[PDB]
């Protein structure tokens, strides 16, 4: 689930 | 009169007026942006709608008191365990403060008549959706408050189900604190009722049976080529 891991590390 | 610990979680709740702002905001510039060649449907803008809804819940539990502390696998696991349940819980949490008769609250700040959407939505959402107003009501009549909400918040995001958790210590802790601050807020804050504690447990089963008919009308779009790619909803389901 690559979106959900960006939502959680982006920034 | 309140546990430390509750005082602890309640600070991690959400702007809900910036919240609701940003989302309205962005939903907005979304038709905007578009040319009348591309304007969205209505399933569209409800897809878009739910995606910056489940995007505000990651956003709320990657800020939050013991989540925080987890490495990024083990966040992705546990809100791959719940998204659909904290997406239903956040809305009927949402009609029992906001909610008004005949009509439903939605995530931008708005109401919306219920009859108009229920239009739109047909027979499988509307069913959902009355499924959900009679736990809206179930709450209500059970003094539901933002204490407790919090709490099962927190209960249903630290399941013990989840599976091959790193830090699942956390979980076993979170699951154990929670209860027995949420058993003696109840106690003391609603001495009346003598069984909230066990009343409010019990509409958990209930959030997760709602979730479960959400999850089927995605999944019924979704065969139906109706779920734009990338939506993160979809995304969730495809696990
Ligand atoms: C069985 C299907 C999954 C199909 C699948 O695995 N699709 C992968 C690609 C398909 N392939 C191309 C590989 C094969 C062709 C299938 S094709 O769909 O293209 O004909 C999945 C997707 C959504 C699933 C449930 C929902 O969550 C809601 C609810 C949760 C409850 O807890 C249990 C009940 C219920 C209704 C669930 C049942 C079932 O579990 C579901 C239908």
């Amino acid at each position: 689930n690559a979106l959900l891991r960006y939502l959680l590390d982006k920034d | 009169s309140i546990p430390h610990l509750i005082l602890e979680l309640l600070k991690c709740e959400p702007d809900e007026p910036q919240v609701q702002a940003k989302i309205m905001a962005y939903l907005q510039q979304e038709q905007a942006n578009r040319s009348k060649h591309e304007k969205l449907s209505t399933f569209g803008l409800m897809c878009k709608m739910a995606d910056q809804t489940l995007f505000s819940i990651v956003e709320w539990a990657r800020s939050s008191i013991f989540f925080r502390e987890l490495k990024v696998d083990d966040q992705m696991k546990l809100l791959q365990n719940c998204w659909s349940e904290l997406l239903i819980l956040d809305h009927i949490y949402r009609q029992v403060v906001h909610g008004k008769e005949g009509s439903i609250f939605l995530v931008t700040g708005q109401q919306v008549d219920y009859s108009i959407i229920a239009s739109q939505a047909g027979a499988t959402l509307n069913n959902l959706m009355s499924h959900a107003q009679e736990l809206v009501a179930k709450l209500r009549s059970l003094q539901f408050d933002q204490r407790e909400f919090v709490c099962l918040k927190f209960l249903v995001l630290f399941s013990l189900d989840v599976k091959n958790l790193e830090n699942f210590q956390l979980v076993e802790g979170v699951q154990e604190q929670v209860n027995a601050a949420l058993l003696d807020y109840t106690m003391c804050n609603y001495p009346q009722q003598t069984e909230k504690f066990g009343q409010l447990l019990l509409r958990l089963p209930e959030i997760r049976a709602i979730s479960m008919q959400a999850e089927e009308y995605l999944y019924y779009k979704h065969l139906n080529g109706d779920v734009p790619y990338n939506n993160l909803l979809i995304e969730m389901l495809h696990a």
